[PDB]
RNA sequence: AAGAACCUUACCAGGUCUUGACAUCCUCUGACAAUCCUAGAGAUAGGACGUCCCCUUCGGGGGCAGAGUGACAGGUGGUGCAUGGUUGUCGUCAGCUCGUGUCGUGAGAUGUUGGGUUAAGUCCCGCAACGAGCGCAACCCUUGAUCUUAGUUGCCAGCAUUCAGUUGGGCACUCUAAGGUGACUGCCGGUGACAAACCGGAGGAAGGUGGGGAUGACGUCAAAUCAUCAUGCCCCUUAUGACCUGGGCUACACACGUGCUACAAUGGACAGAACAAAGGGCAGCGAAACCGCGAGGUUAAGCCAAUCCCACAAAUCUGUUCUCAGUUCGGAUCGCAGUCUGCAACUCGACUGCGUGAAGCUGGAAUCGCUAGUAAUCGCGGAUCAGCAUGCCGCGGUGAAUACGUUCC
């Protein structure tokens, strides 16, 4: 066993950042390199119209905004199930993070699919939509019920 | 089927003949099925060959392209047990 | 310059035969002759068999056995007529698919 | 398997197969007279014995030489056994034929010859184990670096089934130099027939090259 | 009824589609590649006898 | 028979590519058609272009590539590794920074022989107890 | 079940045969065999046109038919609780054993335990044990790097040619298949008894059994197959056999297993553009030209095939258009009209044109697969095959997410 190696992406030419491919490869649907190609750039394109700010930052601001802190962990040691808090792995963030952004950008109804994901990621800019509600629901399920996860385990 | 043509084994059009030409025979059984009705056919009526048990067919104007074995079901209904 | 050439063409499935017929053939071209190209490679196309294991069911578990085949060219600038009467005997091999063409 | 069988393995990389040719315009009906050939060999197989017959065919012709542990058998005195099993070939072939010879040395070494020995000796109605001691024994006077050998179906009559299996020296099949001999038989019983099986370990063979 | 089935197919067909293939070494029908005309099973055993090259087996 | 230039093979999962890095303008030439447009748009190209840049940046030699087999970013691929090791034969000092960049090799993978008794070459369609 | 329209087919119904559809011995004549007519659904019977051949001093030789005859032949009849043979299963899990010796009254134990290490009874060290056999591993194939040998039907860079690698030429390169090179913890560093081995780094196309396949140990389940073949025993024989027509193997109130297609805007529809691999082909593939909206047809070049044909890759990309709904979503079901194959498409074939436009707007309890070129998905070919492939076997395109860990199943 022990810990797997783990393949670094090729880096996304724009904007020159691997995370951005990271959203290329969780974005994707169908094996479809292109298509998650169209819907960045697109996406790139409508921030750039609507609130006029750098892409890149309210990127960053948004995926700083959509980690969560702290995760419980379901474990049955008796009657009912009993969640563990714990800090969470900053690859676990980002994972999380940009799952449930992709996840409930699915579900925004809109007609077209770019303008929803930017409705959705200047919701996680504004601290607002359903991702950060998402992330401050693990965060009521966290904390408020950490003692049993305090120094024990 | 296709073209030129229907296709009768032939043997019921020479037998359809010489009924139609005279003594005007009714009721007689026939193993192939397969024969298409024919327009000089018409008015006869043909024991059809099930397997089980012959099942005479009278044959109206109505019926020309339909094949003649195919006016009598084979298979037995239904059969089920508690109806309604 | 350009001229049609006799050009003996080779086909065999096992190979270990068929660069034996090779070398056979292209002995009595060297002898009595001049140039004689040598046994240039082609492609060899495999067939694939899947084959059930058991006799009743169990298709789950199968067999692949297969047939490839090889095929050869050689050439010679030279038609040579004595090697050509030299080619008339061939004590070598059984099992060899040689293929005269001018 | 649970047991694949080793002769299924051991061609090709080690071994040639038991019937060479080319084809072909008609690969089935080679392949048939072949089949046919071996028919009639097999009834052949019924005293003269054989151990296997290699076949050769190049158009309009055809090289099923044999060998046997009893070369006389089949040449009769005079040879003209021999020409005459190749009159009825020739008839049955409808092409040129000349059926070879060979005679093989420590032909116990065989797996053939000794299966098909302790299936008769099995028609015989010996005891089969002693009979598979009989068996090493004699492919131990052979000289071999491993044999193994195997009897199923009933034995001695007992029970309602039983199988057996004696062994010395190595006998890697899973080898893949290894050049084993493998051999069938069965025997014919009544009480019912005997399934014979041996494995013969000749030994690796070293590869050449110049 | 095998030989009844192999007479039955050595006879010639009262019309040409009827010729199904079927190998000489076995009786059996059905599950008879044409290319060869043997059994799956009669090809099975003459593939551990080795009829033909060669490698044999599960290349590629 | 003109100016010297240095060419190197890349495939990657059958599809090979022939690279040729004459001096020049550096616009690139695949198959007598522009990068620009024999793959719009497609931004993985410039990934393609990606080892020159990685590799002090720039002469820009001109390319001129003869791919063949795969689809589009298969046969891209070929074009990466084959500029790639092109650049590997332009100098043998380069090939220091190289070993940081990876980025040679071309690791061999391809599309695995399907197994009997499973769709996938790995994949089985499904199980159910009782 | 790698093709149930007839055949297959075994089973049913009806019509027929009893030394027989199939094999051999006898006596025995005679070539065998067919060409049609008649009756019949066929099966076959009643006639003529017909066979009357080949080597031998006459005995014969030869297939083959016919006749009778005892024998026999025949069974997909029963028995896988009689079997040979073949195959699942734990499981590609690392164990299962033997020789000698020791110990134990004996069964049994030691070896095979213990320490370290490994995917492994892998190696190392120690141990009253020392070895050995069957496995794992290695040995094989496939894939990747490179060299050499060999350059056409394949290859086109450097040169000219052209609609076209097509034609001069080139035989570099791609590519092709033979022989080689290469990986072995070996080089370094650290740990470890300085052992085995692990970790890190360099070298390298590929690193620590490189990736994949093959390779399935003693045995378990009286596991599966009398129905592939073979066959012990039992049973039937003018019938559990044989021939034929038609059926049925496709039933239909329903349950379950396993696939396919969708429930849609990352989309549908239209137009343009672009990248494959592998396999098959002479009783075949069948280009091109032409006819038909289509399916196909007419006609016909080339190809026994690195030449030519099956053959166009599809997703994708580029734009146009629909703007969130039982819909330009999906295609069911059915009608009509055609078409391919076949004596013949009613039961019970496939395809096309037109028309009809179910249900379904992502699915409860529950459950399956998969650690990287895997999952996801898009097309292609083949075995099968007259026709019929959503199944099976392969080929390539596009191509991820996650692995904290052994608490729990």
């Amino acid at each position: 066993k022990g810990p797997v190696a783990k393949r670094d992406v090729l880096p996304d030419p724009i904007y020159n950042s691997k995370l951005v491919s990271r959203l290329i490869n969780k974005m994707m649907i169908d094996g479809k390199k292109g298509k998650s190609q169209t819907i960045l750039y697109k996406s790139f394109d409508i921030i750039k119209e609507r609130t006029g700010n750098d892409a890149m930052e309210v990127f960053e601001q948004a995926l700083k905004n959509i980690m969560p802190v702290l995760e419980v962990k379901a474990r049955r040691v008796g009657g009912a199930n009993y969640q563990v808090p714990v800090e969470v792995r900053p690859e676990r963030r980002t994972t999380l993070g940009l799952r449930w952004l992709v996840n409930y950008a699915r579900l925004r109804g809109e007609k077209t699919m770019e303008e929803r994901l930017a409705n959705e990621i200047l919701d996680a800019a504004n601290n607002t939509g359903a991702a950060v509600k998402k992330r401050e629901d693990t965060h009521k399920m966290a904390e408020a019920n950490k003692a049993f996860a305090h120094y024990r385990w | 089927s296709l073209k030129k043509g229907p296709f009768v084994d032939g043997h019921l059009m020479t037998k359809i003949e010489k009924l139609n030409e005279t003594d005007k025979k009714q009721v007689v059984k026939t193993w192939s099925r397969r024969s298409t009705i024919f327009p000089q056919f018409i008015g006869h009526t043909i024991a059809v060959y099930d397997g089980r048990k012959h099942v005479p067919v009278f044959i109206s104007e109505d019926m020309v392209g339909h094949k003649l074995g195919e006016f009598a079901p084979t298979r037995t209904y239904k059969g089920h047990a508690s109806d309604d | 310059m350009a001229k049609q050439k006799i050009r003996i063409r080779l086909k065999a499935y096992d190979h270990r035969i068929l660069d034996q017929s090779a070398e056979k053939i292209v002995e009595t071209a060297k002898r009595s002759g001049a140039s004689v190209s040598g046994p240039i490679p082609l492609p060899t196309e495999k067939s694939v068999y899947t084959i059930l294991r058991a006799v009743h069911k169990y298709k789950d578990s199968r067999e692949q056995f297969e047939m490839r085949t090889h095929k050869r060219l050689i050439d010679i600038v030279n038609p040579t007529p004595q090697t050509v009467d030299a080619l008339m005997r061939l004590d070598l091999p059984s099992g060899v698919d040689i293929e005269i063409k001018l | 398997g649970q047991k694949v069988n080793p002769v299924g393995l051991r061609i090709g990389v080690i071994r040639d197969w038991e019937s060479k040719w080319y084809a072909g315009k008609d690969y089935a009906d080679f392949l048939h007279e072949d089949l046919k050939i071996r028919e009639y060999i097999s009834k052949r197989l019924s005293d003269a014995s054989v151990s296997k017959v290699e076949i050769e065919r190049a158009a309009n012709r055809v090289n099923i030489t044999i060998h046997t542990a009893k070369p006389g058998m089949v040449i009769g005195k005079g040879g003209s056994e021999v020409e005459a099993l190749r009159k009825a070939l020739n008839s049955l072939t409808g092409k040129r034929v000349h059926i070879n010879i060979l005679e093989i040395k420590r032909a116990d070494l065989d797996a053939q010859l000794v299966a098909d020995n302790i299936a008769r000796q099995l028609e015989n109605r010996v005891s089969f184990r002693r009979a598979q001691k009989q068996q090493i024994q004699r492919t131990m006077r052979a000289g071999a670096q491993g044999v193994k050998t195997m009897v199923s179906g009933r034995l001695g009559g007992a029970d309602i089934a039983r199988s057996e299996y004696y062994s010395e020296g190595t006998v890697p099949l899973h080898t893949l130099r290894a050049d084993i001999d493998y051999a069938t038989s069965e025997a014919d019983t009544t009480y019912g027939k005997l399934g014979v099986k041996v494995w013969i370990y000749r030994g690796e063979v070293l590869p050449t090259k110049k | 009824a095998k030989k009844s089935m192999i007479a039955k197919q050595q006879r010639t067909p009262k019309f040409k589609v009827q010729e199904y293939t079927r190998c000489e070494r076995c009786g059996r029908p059905h599950s008879v590649i044409r290319k060869f005309k043997l059994c799956r099973i009669c090809f099975r055993e003459l593939a551990y006898k080795g009829q033909i090259p060669g490698v044999k087996k599960a290349s590629w | 028979m003109a100016q010297v230039q240095y060419y190197g093979t890349g495939r990657r999962k059958s599809s090979v590519a022939r690279v040729r890095l004459v001096p020049g303008e550096g616009r690139i030439v695949v198959n007598n058609r522009e990068i620009s447009e024999h793959i719009p748009s497609a931004a993985l190209i410039e990934d393609i272009k990606q080892p020159l840049t990685l590799t002090e940046t720039a002469g820009t030699y001109d390319v001129l590539v003869n791919v063949h087999g795969g689809g589009l970013s298969g046969q891209a691929g070929a074009i990466r590794h084959g500029i790639a090791r092109a650049l590997l034969e332009a100098d043998p000092e380069y090939r220091t920074t190289l070993k940081r960049a990876g980025l040679l090799t071309r690791d061999a993978r391809m599309k695995e022989r399907k197994k009997y008794g499973l769709k996938g070459a790995r994949r089985a369609p499904q199980f159910s107890k009782r």
